RNA sequence: AUCUGUUUGGUGGAACCUGAUUAGAGGAAACUCAAAGAGUGCUAUGGUAUGGUGACGGAGUGCGCUGGUCAAGAGUGUAAAAGCUUU
RNA sequence: GCGAUGAUCACCCAUGGGUGGGUACAAAUGGCAGUCUGACAAGU
RNA sequence: GAGUCCCAUAACCUUUGUACCCAGUGAGAAA
């Protein structure tokens, strides 16, 4: 949208050049095509509308980061400590899939380890088989730094502090909104997860 | 018409069978999205999630080359990287079908000479970008001979009587040596004073005497009456 | 070149209309753009005329397209009035379609009208 | 002898000189058949000595056209007169290999002194050297050649059907398959301001229901304010500020954020109307016949459900789907509108004089009745 | 494409002799890019000049066949066309000398009342012909002198002469006891050559353009290459379905032998049989 | 996978046992294993025909 | 149009038949008789004592085919190219070939008896 | 159900018979070592190899060569022509 | 003062209502529908 | 130890509100 804003035409395209856009490396691609092509040649009363569609999804783009701070912000002021563990929105639609925010705290962690898994446990479970392991956590990002099984071991161990965390901030009253019953509990997970990164099934 | 078909690869490279209790011929959709003449589509979920990539249906009864294949055909040339030259590209029925069994890193070079099919072409080859609509007389092919070079199967549907005339001059100038060339001979069409099978022993003959040795012919005949596909290989050297 | 390109010269017209008057008799003429149209999307038509003078003319050129897409020969007569008198019916029509049939009684002056309107076209 | 050869390509001309003749006798033999096939014996036939490129996608589309129909343009005059040597026109002629022989007479009616062979020695040597292409010319062209073949058949195929991008209907397809997605998320997200705004005051959704009017006024009123003179754009904006001063609902943020929130909305409402302007100017400029027998929107959507204006026009009369003598006028309206559709699609540039009479048509029937 | 531009029924006998030309015509200008003329005696006592159409340039965008008709009182047998300047001499029963634009003939140069079986015209020094008469002889005449020059006479009689075309006074003879003869014209006292090894009577001879080996078609089924300086062949080429080699030439690109039979077939041969035709990477042609 | 296998196991069954569904339809003698790729789809009817095929 | 054979002309010649006038009235209709390659190959090949059956298939009114493959077996040739295209009457007066050909169905089989041609499996001759 | 005993699906594979194969039949690994086959890529380019062993090169002159123009000749044509041809 | 440029073709009352079967859209703290295990593991 | 990234961010059913129904044909129609 913002190359279409910019230039509009190939010949436009031709005498114009860009690169707070498309960095350093298609603008040759971009001119290659732009000189030989199999596209027409628009008119203004049309290109007017492509350059109207083309603001609106920027704006619209514009208005989702807005939204995004804005759910970083009511979710740092509301339960700050499990955005230091898991995140923003990790923890935004972990409260959201629970509904309230006391009725996750009131959640074992191995619930909310499996937290979004429903239809994959329930199978399993109403059939002999091996249950999920990630859920909704699976997008945290100190799973996504674990790699192999321990990224199931890992998902269980931040299930737990997350639990730890959560029901502090769901349950406390002299509760600071500074990060910092989060902040020890991912210090924790961390120096966990190295301890389990630095062992290896070879043998040396 | 909402049921559930399995799609399963045929021995044709680059076209499929979905079998249900009546199978289809089916080829993959290089425009998904939207129907070209109206044929019903085959919508599969293949494994970031799962894309929906969809199907078409080919009808034997609207499509000579259809006919051919679930006839059975023991080579076809249309294979999924090559180059055709479609001469009688009469509108996007079956160029279509040719050009997403052609694949995207191949060319499908749609020769045809009216001008409302020449404005279907154009408005189709916008969403299958493989496709190089020319808008010219086959009969003359040095009037596009700057536009398209080196062709890997040469398709003919076109109808006309000075087809073996047509058929040689195009592959002599864009066919390669060993290069396919499939004609749908339509018996009436080039004349109705003899029978089918005198027409076609003598384009069999047309085409050995330009110097494209025939493989296989085949009838296609519960899809059309007194019709025929000669696929042969343009020898260029030595039919013997 | 024209819209309403292939017309017919008068001699070829007369025979045109002569086989569409006997083909009307044996019940194997759908006349009307739209039914003939349906015919030709169906498939059931050998020839179709088109009359090259109604008071639009895309009304009916929206035929040759669907012709050539089925490869069925397509012929202007230059006469709505005289199409519609020899189709048999009281009014004018400006498209008929001669159907395809085996058990019929005209199928060699269908057939060398066919040739002659191809050999134009 | 066969001295020089004209290759024409999108990219340019190329002016080849014969270095060894191939046999003419035996030019139907097996190894002379495939020795044009074979790389490494035709480079002992050809070297390039000439390539003038184009100037660009205008001038090879106007050699393209001065080729097809058989004409020598200005660049192959220039490359001509550079490369070929100024032999006699009465005494051995210098021998230049094409491969149309109606374009031979054009090339001796600037060069006289230059006779042109298109035979088949001429022929395949002329298809060697389309077989290899990218390989003989030693690397000097900018532009891939398939590349530009795709470019040079698209535009020549364009200009010889009159391809026009106004009567596009590719444009109302879009616009209005754009227009019903605006449509639903206008709708959806005026409903989450209103939900949102529901607890500011849970009345201003029941007095102003449309989306876009409460969108804009609450826009500005963030409190109460009293001063009740451009809240107008006045029986609503006087209950209104009389439900302010009687405010009967529940911040700062989450206030400046559904004020974000309403300003987008306001953002896709006029972006919506700005389309459908623009696609009733398209739909006239497009289908004039159309729009004139049952409008512009409608239109837009009938031949949206078709799929283009062609698939509507060449659809029978009976199979259109439009939207007792309520039961029948739906079935003249139909076929009078496929009629009006295949006027519109086949002339080149219509008039509106026709759905003018035909709209009179419907008018008078549906006066019968 | 071993196919024929175009078929004469030229005349009702046999035809027995045809050349080709550039004719010289003073009124008209010859076009040779698009016409070729062959011209074509027989035993019906005419001589006929034909036109042909000839899609080699593509220079042009037309009246074929049988431009003039030259009319002798006898028969002829044979006929050769100068290499310029028009002219051109029919043997027969007696040896005439012609031009393209007179319709009869320039002038009689008959040695005897003997009569001729055939003629040919040198290739350079384009002005000496020789012909062959059925007394065994073999007459040289010279058309600036407008005389016949030498005779001798043989044991049996010479069926053919072609000259060299790269030494301009040898010939050679091919006649009915089964070999040919390498003369000088300078001297005819002694052949310079005999190429021996034919059974049956040698029926036409020819140059190679190089002028460094012969070809030589006899009456045995069979025709035979010979080097120049040895005489004895190089090379005999024979099919079951050839039969009675009357006529051989030797193509221009001195790679290809023509040989027309009696069963109806014109076929072509490689001069070198184990030499095909392709162009060759250095590799291969060291 | 086995694990899809294992959910269209069943039709796939169907259709290798084509010929005793219907007493009416009489296929054309194939034997039919399970081919090693394959892809289950849904036929889209478009929004062009109603009720036919619908 | 009727493919002929080299034994075919040998006993045309023979029994004082002449070819297309011997085709019209065993038929009753128009003929078009077609000398394969191959089969003139064999009578070029059969030497100088078949010098008139050679110049005798010489004939502007015998039009003739252009048959691609190695080798002069005119019964393979026949019998591929008829089993191709059923569109062809076959003259013939080999015994294995007659039995060839009516062994393949469909095609008629012409052939030099008595003082005439007869023809057999074409199913309307009068 | 200490009813039933058929079907479908899995496990198992005696006897006879048929077919193939046989220093029994395999399997896994690879920046491993060899033996071969097919296809594809790469200017893959001396039709007789640099501009030149002071025997040489460069400059200039003369001869040679190319093209169009004009003039003359000659042919052909004709009342005269014109035109056309001209190694 | 017609027409092929198209004629024609679910239950109860003395234009209007009563009763429901399918269509889409939206909603639901309506349903399916029930939130895995539990004490060892890694190293020297 | 342990099947989610393969739509529990979902699918289907039920209920509740909003807008409708209960194509082909091919020469008749009117008096
Ligand atoms: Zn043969």
């Amino acid at each position: 949208a913002r190359i279409i804003l910019t230039m509009g035409i190939r010949s436009k395209a031709s005498e114009t050049d860009l690169s707070e856009i498309l960095p350093e490396e298609i603008e040759e691609r971009v001119k290659t095509a732009a000189e030989v092509s199999m596209g027409t040649e628009i008119t203004q009363t049309d290109l007017d509308n492509i350059n109207a569609l083309a603001e609106q999804i920027v704006e619209f783009a514009a208005y989702r980061e807005q939204l995004s701070n804005y759910l970083s912000a009511r979710m740092k002021a509301i339960a700050p400590n499990l955005t230091q563990l898991v995140g923003e929105l990790v923890g935004a639609r972990l409260i959201a899939h629970s509904g309230s925010l006391i009725s996750l705290a009131k959640s074992p962690a191995s619930t909310i380890q499996i937290l979004g898994a429903e239809k994959a446990l329930f199978r399993a479970l109403k059939t002999k088989h091996d249950t999920p392991k990630y859920g909704l956590l699976y997008h945290a990002s100190l799973v996504g730094q674990a790699t192999g099984k321990n990224k199931g071991k890992i998902a269980r161990v931040l299930a737990a502090k997350a639990a730890v965390s959560l029901r502090y901030d769901a349950l406390a009253e002299d509760r600071d909104d500074s990060g910092d019953i989060g902040l020890e509990s991912r210090a924790k997970v961390e120096n966990r997860l190295s301890q389990l990164e630095g062992r290896d099934l070879r043998t040396t | 018409g909402g049921a559930k078909v399995v799609i399963e690869p045929h021995r044709h490279a680059g076209v499929y069978i979905a079998r249900g209790k009546e199978d289809l011929l089916v080829t993959k959709n290089m425009a998904p999205g939207e129907s070209v003449y109206g044929e019903k589509r085959i919508s599969v979920e293949e494994p970031v999630p799962p894309t929906k990539v969809e199907y078409r249906v080919w009808n034997p009864f609207r499509s000579k080359l259809a006919a051919g294949i679930m006839g059975g055909l023991d080579e076809l040339f249309i294979a999924p990287g090559k180059k055709v030259l479609y001469l009688g590209a009469a509108s996007g029925t079956s160029v279509s079908h040719v050009s997403d069994v052609v694949g995207p890193e191949g060319v499908v070079y749609a020769v045809e000479f009216s001008h409302r099919p020449g404005r279907e072409l154009i408005s189709m080859a916008k969403k299958r970008p493989n496709i190089i609509p020319i808008i010219e007389d086959a009969r003359h092919p040095q009037k596009y001979r700057m536009l398209i070079g080196m062709v890997d199967c040469v398709f003919a549907d076109v109808a006309q009587p000075d087809q073996a005339r047509i058929i040689a001059l195009n592959s002599h100038m864009f066919l390669k040596d060993q290069g396919g060339v499939v004609i749908s001979i339509k018996a009436n069409c080039i004349d109705s004073t003899v029978d089918a099978e005198t027409v076609f022993a003598r384009e069999v003959q047309k085409l050995r005497e330009e110097r494209i040795k025939p493989l296989e012919q085949l009838t296609l005949e519960p899809y059309e009456r007194d019709h025929c596909i000669v696929v042969g290989r343009y020898m260029r050297s030595g039919l013997k | 070149n024209p819209k309403a390109f292939p017309l017919a010269d008068a001699a070829l017209t007369q025979q045109i209309l002569d086989v569409v008057q006997q083909a009307a008799n044996l019940r194997q003429l759908k006349k009307g753009a739209n039914e003939a149209t349906k015919t030709l999307n169906r498939g059931i038509s050998e020839f179709i005329i088109m009359a090259a003078d109604c008071e639009p003319i895309e009304i009916l050129l929206h035929l040759p397209l669907l012709c050539e897409d089925k490869n069925v020969p397509y012929v202007f007569v230059p006469s709505r009035v005289a199409l519609g008198r020899a189709c048999g019916v009281s009014r004018p029509v400006i498209a008929a379609s001669i159907t395809t049939n085996d058990a019929s009684a005209i199928k060699t002056q269908i057939y060398a009208v066919k040739d002659k309107i191809e050999t134009l076209l | 002898p066969i001295e020089y050869l004209l290759f024409e390509e999108p990219t340019g001309y190329a002016v080849f000189k014969v270095k060894l003749q191939q046999d003419d006798i035996g030019s139907r033999l097996k190894e002379v058949q495939e020795q044009i096939n074979d790389f490494g014996a035709f480079t002992k036939l050809i070297e390039l000595v000439s390539f003038a490129p184009f100037k660009g996608a205008a001038e090879a589309l106007e050699n393209a056209n001065d080729i097809s129909e058989g004409l020598v343009s200005e660049s192959l005059k220039a490359i001509l007169d550079l490369n070929l040597p100024k032999a006699s026109s009465k005494k051995k002629n210098i021998t230049l290999a094409i491969s149309d022989k109606n374009l031979g007479p054009s090339i001796k009616e600037e060069f006289p002194y230059v006779d042109c062979i298109s035979n088949e020695l001429a022929q395949d040597l002329i298809r060697g050297v389309r077989l290899h292409g990218e390989k003989l010319f030693k690397g000097l062209q900018s532009g891939d050649l398939e590349r530009a073949q795709l470019g040079l058949g698209h535009a020549y195929s364009r200009a010889k059907v009159k391809f026009s991008v106004q009567k596009n209907d590719n444009h109302i397809i879009q616009a209005i398959a754009l227009l019903d997605q605006l449509d639903k998320d206008i709708n959806t997200f005026a409903m989450r301001v209103k939900e949102w705004y529901g607890w500011h005051f849970p009345e201003l959704a029941k007095l102003v229901p449309d989306n876009y009017t409460f969108a804009k006024l609450v826009l500005f009123i963030k409190d109460k304010a009293d001063d009740s003179l451009h809240d107008l754009a006045n029986e609503d904006s006087g209950i209104a500020q009389r439900v302010i001063d009687n405010a009967r609902i529940s911040s700062e943020t989450d206030m400046e954020n559904v004020c974000v929130f309403a300003q987008r909305v306001a953002s896709l409402a006029d972006y919506r109307r700005q389309l459908y302007d623009y696609l009733c100017e398209k739909m006239h400029t497009v289908a004039p016949n159309l729009s004139e027998l049952i409008g512009e929107v409608i239109g837009a959507r009938l031949i949206s459900h078709a799929g283009s204006l062609t698939n509507l026009s060449k659809q029978a009369a009976s199979t259109v789907q439009i939207l007792k003598n309520k039961g029948r006028i739906s079935r003249y309206l139909a076929n009078k509108c496929s009629m009006a559709s295949r006027i519109d699609n086949y002339s080149e540039e219509p008039s509106n004089v026709f759905g003018s009479v035909l709209k009179k048509q419907v008018e008078q029937r549906l006066e019968f009745y | 494409t071993r196919e024929e531009f175009v078929s004469f029924k030229a005349h009702y006998g046999l035809v027995t002799g045809l050349c080709v030309t550039q004719p010289r015509f003073h009124d008209k200008k010859p076009d040779l890019k698009s016409q070729n003329f062959m011209l074509s005696c027989s035993d019906d006592k005419t001589v006929k000049l034909w036109s042909i159409n000839v899609d080699d340039y593509s220079n042009k965008n037309n009246e074929e066949g049988l431009i003039r008709t030259f009319d002798g009182e006898s028969a002829f047998q044979g006929i050769d066309s100068h290499r310029e300047n028009s002219t051109f001499a029919t043997g027969g029963a007696k040896i005439h000398l012609w031009d393209v634009n007179r319709l009869k003939p320039v002038s009689d140069l008959s040695w005897g009342a003997d009569n001729i079986t055939s003629l040919k015209f040198n290739q350079n020094e384009t002005d000496i012909l020789a012909s062959t008469g059925s007394d065994n002889s073999i007459v040289l005449y010279d058309l600036r002198t407008n005389s016949p020059t030498q005779k001798i006479v043989q044991t049996m009689r010479t069926n053919a002469i072609c000259w060299n075309p790269m030494e301009a006074f040898n010939f050679v003879t091919a006649n009915e006891d089964h070999n040919a003869y390498y003369y000088d014209m300078r001297n005819l006292s002694r052949s310079l050559n005999v190429f021996k090894d034919h059974v049956s009577a040698v029926m036409d001879v020819d140059f190679s353009p190089t002028g460094d080996e012969i070809v030589t078609g006899s009456y045995d089924k069979s025709i035979r290459i010979y080097k120049t300086n040895h005489g004895h062949s190089r090379e005999i080429y024979h099919t079951k379905r050839m039969q009675h080699v009357f006529q051989v030439k030797y193509s221009m690109d001195s790679k290809y032998i023509i040989s027309g039979s009696d069963d109806g077939n014109v076929r072509l041969w490689r001069s070198k049989a184990w030499e095909r035709s392709n162009v060759k990477t250095t590799r291969e042609k060291n | 996978d086995d694990n899809m296998r294992r959910e269209v196991q069943r039709d796939l069954l169907l259709i290798k046992h084509r010929a005793a569904l219907d007493p009416k339809r009489h296929y054309k003698k194939q034997r039919w294993e399970v081919p090693e790729r394959f892809a289950i789809g849904t036929i889209i009817e478009d929004k062009s025909e109603f009720y036919s095929s619908r | 149009q009727v493919l002929i054979d080299t034994n075919f002309i040998n006993f045309s010649i023979q029994k004082k038949v002449d070819i297309v006038r011997g085709m019209m009235d065993c038929l009753l209709a128009k003929c078009n008789p077609l000398i394969t390659d191959c089969v003139m190959a064999e009578l070029e090949k059969l030497g100088p004592k078949y010098r008139i059956a050679l110049k005798l298939a010489r004939d502007p009114r015998i039009k003739r085919l252009s048959c691609s493959h190695k080798g002069t077996y005119a019964d393979d040739c026949l019998v591929h190219r008829v089993l191709q295209h059923k569109c062809y009457i076959v003259a013939t007066n080999d015994a294995g070939l007659k039995q060839r050909i009516r062994k393949i169905p469909g095609i008629p089989l012409m052939s030099v008896g008595g003082h005439a041609y007869v023809i057999e499996k074409l199913p309307d001759v009068f």
